[PDB]
RNA sequence: UAUACAAUUAUCAUAUUAAAUUGUUAAGUGUUGAUUUAACCAAUAAAAAUAUAAAUAAUUUUUAUUUGUUUUUAAACACCAUUAGGUA
RNA sequence: AUUAAAAAGGUAUUGUUGCCCACCAAUUUUUAUAAUAAAAAUAACGUGCAGUAAUUAAUAUAUUUAUAAAAAUAUAUUUUUUUUUUUU
């Protein structure tokens, strides 16, 4: 049984996202820096008070191409 | 599910009979032809849409400007006014409508209906 | 489709409707429009767990407008 | 719809079967498969051929005597718009001579040269490394076999 | 994540922005060298062709009257469909609305029990070169599956330059050469360029800097073709040895050795 | 034994054997000829040989006719092959796509190089150097010039090569154009 | 940092649990590998385990594209040596450099024509690593059984039309002579499985 | 909806100007410009890939 | 060196790698540059004196020219011109081809109110809106266009039909009369010798021994054909031809050279049409099994 | 010894809302013979093309009906045995 | 002055001097005793070399065949390795 090359190391196609996306380092930051234990890096000083944008969903978990997930890259 | 003919899935948001996509005995689907606008082959048409996404545009209102005389004269056709649109709508799929299982599949062969495609011969007008 | 197989509801139904539109991070689903569910869907909206719903009188369906938040 | 009864039939079988005759004054009606077919006198035989098919009749059936049929001609115009007619298909069949083939002047000069290339492909060709499988007879073939 | 047509990770582009030509060239647009530039402005926006099948499998071919001649009495429009053998042509190589595959089939098949169309082959391919769109070499269509065109084009293009390279080199050589006149004790070159450059070299003026040249050139007839008689020994009756030839050793460091190689044919 | 025209042994010649059908002019292969080449005045049969064989191969017809026209194999075996042929052609336009859709960039490269030749030359000059005729005075020099690109532009005909038929041993394939290894 | 993400000190970083169990996976693949080739899991070029991957299956074919080098290869001048070839063939009275000099003035420009090209399809091999290639990620498409799921859905088709029961069931091969061969009351023709 | 690029490049600059990045000041400035400059001749230049534009567990040459 | 092929040429260091630049070749002759270029500049002038722009032109004296466009005439002119320009040129170079087309045309050249209707007139008329687009040409059609046999054979009473066969293994050749009568036997490169017991099966069936095989018949074709007219009183005698219909089975390797070998009988045999019969197995009976299926 | 499957996607044998069934075409004789095969042996060799619409959805067919085994070689190929035949 | 760089499988696991397959003896143990019961443990002897794309690719059904693995044919098929005409 021969395969493609490389799969061993193929990422998640569709998952190979969610690491990265900006709310979930919020998040976890948000509950980090709660402890007192935590000095809060500055970008979190900053985008606390402006937390990034609420409906721009990726592709992967919503499978349409017609939407615009983007306010800016559209 | 690795299964061939359950490759389809589970979608509920669809508009068949059953939640499993492949029991539906209705719109046997193309994994080659078919998908360029809706991504996979798998998900529904974007007619036959049962579920709306933030940023994307919904279903057209069909008609079947006069009616807008009161509003902006500048104002063009507005986006969601449709002539023609139809949420029953056969999509030409192979394996249902050019089944060549029966054949060897050379050039001509496999069963054809042509009820599904609208008829560009000139011989109806 | 036969026997062993489960009877559903169409709250079953209505729920994994719900569900799935949830995963796939839709603003709106078409759903079932028995009694218990809009019933359902008012409770829902009460609690805040739903953006909004309406019943158009349409017979088969109702359409509810799910919420996100923080991704 | 003139509709054939019963009572016009035989009338109408040989107003048909007359329709081309051999000899008439007007032009003549092609075919469903729009062709001009023979034109066979009064009882069926076999009279006028049209000039496409002269050559193979007479080479099947040479004592045939027949006719090249040609077609009663109508005029348009004058004896000048048929002339200018004249030039317009000249033109056609001049632009068809021009992009039709070259094929130089003579013949075998271009043959000596298409036999020649055909040689040099054939010995660039023998050189090719071929498989092992057709390579080999089965004294080996055994060999590997055991070992 | 795809592209739908050859699956591509990008939309595919040349320019996006307004202002990319200029941000680019930017000290030669404030050095005014910009100013009667032709080649910022004819391809500044310019993007590529959409390379793409309207219809992938035709319902388009054919156009509307040819299905009223596509009965079993029309054997040249049936022709115009088949190949030169009078087979049917596979539907990624010429498709056609499924209509028209349908009476093309059934035509055929009838026309041919009538006698109206031969069992083989095509009595009106040439007429029939007519309607089919053959495409000069000569032109060229944004989409084709063709790469032989493709590049044929790019060759005839580059080429297009570099006439215009050769020719602007040979000019000015010629008026490096062809301004000599006073040049003899001319101003036009250094004093120290008369005592290093003057002298024959590889860039100047060299002899030949390659092997297997042509001496004694001169004006005698051909020889006849195959002056030469045939050897004695006898080429043809020998066999040719490929393979087992030589000895080698293998360089397999593990695993049983891969049969499709040695052994699978035959 | 009653052979086919494509079989093996169909025209057989042994001191039973005889030819079956009438044998010329108007023929057994009366309507069954599938092709029908008028030779030109003054051209040799091995252009037109080798364009219809060109035919024939490119279009995949001689394939088929070689392939099924040996042995048997059953309709699976030939779905196989020619869905699996089918595919593979998928797979290739699909890189082929790429490709050309990279040339034409390269060409859109080229030709905009070929407009910085213009404005450093300026417009005429580069003409002039791609063979524009400013020299042309009168119609004579025209007509040289023309004599010359008609002289060119008139093709001489193609050649074109047919690939040999390698005879293998129990031969698996018919099709055997050249010496790879196939998957049957 | 000094270098990647996805690499550490001893080779790839290994993020999933198939990769703490079997750390093979972590420093090895094929022979062309170095340390640095990890995470690059293409191998420098000329090289073994180069080749770009396109929907998995890799590609090969490069020059066959450019027609440098193929069978199908594309030709610069043909209508020249057919015609001085035309002229060596005709007579030897009167020799022909006339054509020699057309000849040979169209190959000396073919050369740098040709390395115009294979300059340009190197180009085209990093483009295509960069912004098309999987890097032999995802499943091959161009075997029959890996479409399986496609062929499904008509076998599926061809069974409710027998009123939901054969699958893969197909009409018995008859005979050659099968319709005229037959007296009345057998069948002629095949059938629908279904229909037996 | 492709906005103009100029006051993207001006602010880029001025960040790394006005954060301490370089030890020298022209050095932000010049690199940034560098890159751009040699990437607009690549085909399809201003988009990329997904998963190679950044850090990812595989990456390119 | 030892038991196995010795390298190729590239594969050794340069031969001459020890011997400097300058050496290979040597330029020698730096005696007879000056010559030369002394010489080529004498003979420069020579060539100026064989023949033999800084006129002065002042601007205030060209004034009337200046008034000449200043007039809207002049200008009337040039804004037609302008908008006759504008129109979105589609050349982009001097091309050759379109020049050598175009002139071609004016080569050809040089050799060579009614109320319009509304579109309410083309509202009534069906017919109009199908013939704007038709494919199908409206006046006279020629006929040669329509007609079966158009493009086909033409026999004659007198015609040799020659069926090269080329199969896997084997070629053969044979020819008959219009009529069907059997002229000479078939030759057959495994009736010839030129087979068994040999080379081998590989090139048993290929390219020159159909070859063989079709110059061989031809050879012995021609006589057999004069005494078969001589029977029915066709002389024949000179400056004849005999006309061939070549028919060709094949695909197989065996075709190329068989019909070679009749082109260069082309002083001897004259081809009209060169037509194949090469069987299409749609389906059939049972072809036998090979190894695999 | 007793002590808590799944119910959103699971490959070997308990099917189920389906439009089919029926079509009479083709092919055959000139003559002295190495065809096919890696290789043997028996020994006339050519051939069998056409159909869409339409049939409504579900609720008591599970002792019913249904899933590539088929008369006629005086018709072949093919296959099996080896010159005798079997089968097709 | 003629060619060569880039696509590939492992039932093994420092890996083909790798592993395995059936018959062919003893014994051990349960039973629903069919040429000579069946099934399971098993480490002799003797025949081979069936399998790991593995020396005519394999797998499943079907029919036949038989020192033993298995082999022939008819279908489907890749848990086998790929080679690619958008009217020429
Ligand atoms: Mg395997
Ligand atoms: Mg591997
Ligand atoms: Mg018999
Ligand atoms: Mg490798
Ligand atoms: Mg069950
Ligand atoms: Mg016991
Ligand atoms: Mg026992
Ligand atoms: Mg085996
Ligand atoms: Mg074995
Ligand atoms: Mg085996
Ligand atoms: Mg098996
Ligand atoms: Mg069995
Ligand atoms: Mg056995
Ligand atoms: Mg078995
Ligand atoms: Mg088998």
């Amino acid at each position: 049984y021969k395969m493609p090359k490389n799969m061993g190391v193929a990422p998640r196609f569709d998952t190979w996202n969610e690491k990265y996306e900006p709310w979930e380092h919020m998040k976890r930051m948000g509950r980090l820096v709660g402890t007192g234990f935590y000095i809060p890096p500055e970008w979190y000083n900053h985008f606390r008070m402006f937390p990034p944008i609420n409906h721009n969903f990726q592709q992967e978990k919503t499978l349409n191409p017609h939407n615009a997930s983007e306010p800016t890259q559209d | 599910a690795n299964h061939p003919n359950r490759q389809s899935g589970i979608q509920f948001l669809t508009h068949y009979n059953t939640h499993q996509r492949f029991r539906v005995n209705k719109d046997y689907i193309d994994y080659m032809h078919w998908g360029k606008e809706q991504g996979q082959a798998r998900l529904p048409h974007r007619h036959q849409r049962v579920a709306f996404d933030f940023n994307d545009q919904l279903h057209p209102t069909r008609i079947g400007y006069a009616w807008f005389a009161s509003q902006d004269p500048t104002f063009g056709h507005h986006p969601d006014l449709s002539s023609s649109f139809d949420p029953n709508y056969r999509v030409f799929s192979h394996p249902e409508h050019w089944n060549k299982m029966f054949t060897k599949r050379r050039p001509g062969e496999g069963d054809i209906d042509l009820s599904v495609l609208p008829s560009r011969s000139l011989l109806g007008p | 489709r036969r026997r062993e197989e489960n009877l559903y509801t169409p709250i079953y139904d209505f729920c994994h409707r719900i569900r799935e539109a949830t995963e796939q991070r839709k603003r709106f689903v078409v759903v079932p429009s028995t009694i218990e569910t809009r019933g359902c869907a008012r409770v829902m909206h009460d609690h805040g767990l739903v953006a909004g719903f309406r019943d158009f009188h349409n017979d088969r369906a109702f359409a509810v407008e799910l919420k996100y938040f923080q991704g | 719809i003139n509709y054939v009864p019963h009572a016009q039939l035989r009338e109408h079988i040989d107003k048909e079967l007359d329709k081309y005759v051999a000899g008439k004054n007007e032009p003549y009606p092609l075919n469903f498969v729009g062709q001009m077919p023979f034109l066979e006198d009064g009882d069926g035989n076999i009279v006028e051929v049209p000039e496409s098919l002269l050559s193979n009749h007479m080479a099947e059936h040479p004592d045939s005597t027949a006719k090249p049929h040609e077609p009663h001609t109508s005029s348009s115009i004058s004896e000048a718009a048929a002339f200018e007619e004249r030039m317009l298909r000249a033109m056609v069949s001049a632009k068809e001579e021009d992009l039709k083939e070259w094929l130089g002047d003579d013949s075998r000069a271009l043959s000596e040269t298409i036999d020649d290339i055909s040689r040099e492909e054939e010995e660039r060709e023998a050189d090719i490394r071929v498989a092992r499988s057709m390579e080999e007879t089965d004294a080996e073939r055994e060999v590997s076999r055991r070992a | 994540r795809e592209g739908w047509l050859f699956g591509q990770q990008v939309q595919l582009h040349y320019h996006r922005f307004p202002d990319e030509q200029l941000i680019t060239n930017l000290s030669r647009w404030r050095t005014g060298e910009t100013v009667g530039d032709i080649a910022m402005q004819q391809f500044r926006n310019a993007q590529p062709f959409d390379i793409e099948d309207k219809d992938p499998q035709g319902v388009q071919r054919p156009s509307p009257e040819v299905y009223m001649k596509l009965n079993y009495k029309n054997p040249a429009t049936i022709s115009r469909f088949l190949t030169r053998t009078g087979h049917m042509y596979p539907a990624d190589i010429l498709p056609l609305n499924p209509e028209a595959v349908v009476k093309l089939r059934v035509a055929k098949a009838q026309a041919i029990r009538i006698g109206l169309y031969p069992r083989f082959g095509n009595p009106f391919w040439f007429r029939s070169q007519k309607f089919r769109p053959k495409a000069y070499q000569e032109n060229y269509d944004p989409t084709t599956y063709s790469t032989k065109r493709t590049v044929e084009h790019f060759a005839y293009n580059w080429v297009q330059t570099d006439r215009i390279r050769r020719y602007f080199r040979e000019l000015e050589a010629v008026h490096t050469s062809g301004s000599a006149s006073a040049r003899g004790s001319g101003g036009g070159t250094t004093a120290e360029h008369k005592q290093q450059d003057q002298f024959y070299s590889p860039e100047n003026q060299p002899i030949s800097l390659h092997r297997n040249n042509i001496s004694y050139m001169e004006d005698v007839g051909r020889s006849v073709k195959n002056p030469t008689v045939p050897g004695l020994m006898s080429t043809k009756g020998m066999k040719k040895k490929f393979h087992n030839l030589y000895s080698s050793t293998s360089t397999k460091r593990m695993g049983f050795s891969n049969p499709t190689l040695g052994i699978k044919k035959v | 034994g009653g052979y086919m025209m494509y079989h093996r042994k169909a025209m057989g010649t042994m001191k039973y054997s005889k030819w079956k059908g009438a044998h010329g002019g108007i023929s057994h292969f009366y309507g069954r000829t599938p092709m029908v080449e008028e030779v030109r005045p003054n051209e040799p049969i091995t252009l037109v040989d080798r364009r219809i064989m060109h035919y024939v191969h490119h279009s995949r017809l001689r394939h088929f006719q070689l392939f099924r026209s040996y042995q048997e194999k059953s309709n699976s075996t030939e779905c196989k092959l020619r869905e699996g042929e089918m595919l593979r052609r998928r797979w290739h336009r699909r890189l082929q796509k790429s490709f050309i859709a990279f040339m034409q960039f390269k060409t859109m490269k080229v030709l905009e190089d070929q407009a910085r030749l213009v404005n450093t030359y300026g417009q005429a000059a580069v003409n002039a150097a791609l063979g524009d005729p400013w020299n042309a005075t009168d119609n004579v020099a025209r007509e040289r010039k023309s004599a010359a690109v008609r002289r060119q532009v008139r093709a001489l005909p193609m050649v074109n090569v047919v690939p040999k038929h390698v005879a293998t041993m129990k031969q698996i394939h018919n099709d055997r154009f050249n010496y790879r290894w196939r998957v049957n | 940092r000094q270098h990647d993400s996805g690499v550490n000190q001893y080779g790839l970083k290994p993020t999933n649990a198939y990769d703490y169990i079997n750390p093979t996976n972590l420093i090895n693949f094929g022979r062309g590998t170095t340390f640095d080739n990890l995470g690059v899991r293409r191998a420098g070029r000329g090289e073994i385990d180069s080749s770009p991957s396109h929907s998995g299956s890799p590609v090969f074919t490069q020059a066959k594209l450019i027609g440098l080098s193929g069978e199908e290869q594309l030709t610069m001048c043909q209508s020249e040596t057919m015609a001085l070839r035309l002229c060596m063939a005709k007579a030897g009275k009167e020799t022909c450099e006339r054509e020699s000099r057309a000849l040979d003035s169209c190959l000396g420009r073919v050369g740098h024509l040709r390395r115009a090209m294979s300059e340009a399809c190197w180009e085209f091999n990093d483009w295509f690593i960069q912004n098309v290639s999987d890097n032999h990620t995802k499943p091959f498409q161009h075997r029959p059984h890996d479409w399986r799921h496609f062929y499904a859905q008509e076998k599926l088709v061809r069974e409710r039309q027998q009123n939901g029961h054969a699958y893969g069931r197909r009409p018995k091969q008859f005979s050659f002579g099968a319709r005229y061969v037959k007296t009345d009351g057998y069948g002629k023709r095949p059938r629908l499985p279904y229909n037996k | 909806g492709a906005a103009t690029r100029l006051a993207g490049i001006s602010a880029a600059a001025d960040v790394m100007r006005r954060m301490g990045l370089t030890r020298r000041p022209m050095s932000s400035y010049f690199e940034l410009y560098q890159r751009i400059v040699e990437r607009s001749e690549a085909m399809t230049p201003w988009g990329f890939p997904p998963l190679f534009q950044f850090e990812e567990r595989l990456s390119l040459e | 060196r030892r038991g196995k092929p010795r390298p190729r040429a590239g594969m050794f260091p340069d031969k001459y790698r020890r011997v400097p630049m300058l050496l290979k070749p040597q330029q020698g002759g730096q005696q007879y540059f000056n010559h030369f270029l002394i010489r080529s500049t004498n003979d420069r002038l020579t060539q100026q004196d064989v023949d033999n722009f800084i006129s002065p032109q002042l601007p205030q004296m060209d004034w009337r020219n200046m008034s000449a466009r200043s007039s809207e005439e002049s200008i009337r002119e040039e804004m037609r011109q302008l908008a006759e320009n504008d129109v979105m040129q589609h050349q982009r170079v001097f091309n050759e081809r379109m020049w050598y087309e175009k002139e071609e045309e004016h080569r050809m050249k040089a050799r060579s109110p009614p109320r319009v209707l509304g579109g309410d007139y083309f509202k009534t008329r069906f017919g109009y809106s199908l013939v704007k687009n038709s494919e199908m040409t409206q006046g006279p059609v020629d006929y040669s266009q329509l007609d079966m046999w158009g493009e086909m054979p033409r026999y004659t009473s007198d015609m040799v039909f020659l069926y090269l066969v080329s199969r896997r293994r084997n070629t053969y050749a044979v020819a008959y009369t219009y009529e069907g009568k059997r002229i000479l036997n078939t030759y057959t490169a495994g009736n010839r010798g030129l087979k068994g017991g040999d080379r081998g099966f590989r090139s048993e069936g290929s390219t020159d021994n159909g070859h063989q095989v079709t110059s061989m018949y031809l050879n012995d074709l021609l006589p057999k054909l004069r005494e078969m007219r001589a029977s029915e009183g066709r002389p024949m005698g000179r400056g004849e031809k005999v006309e061939l219909v070549v028919r060709v089975m094949g695909f197989y390797n065996g075709r190329q050279g068989a019909v070679r070998a009749v082109q260069d009988r082309a002083n001897e045999f004259h081809v009209r049409y060169f037509e194949d019969i090469t069987p299409f197995p749609l389906n059939g009976p049972k072809m036998p099994r090979g190894v695999f299926k």
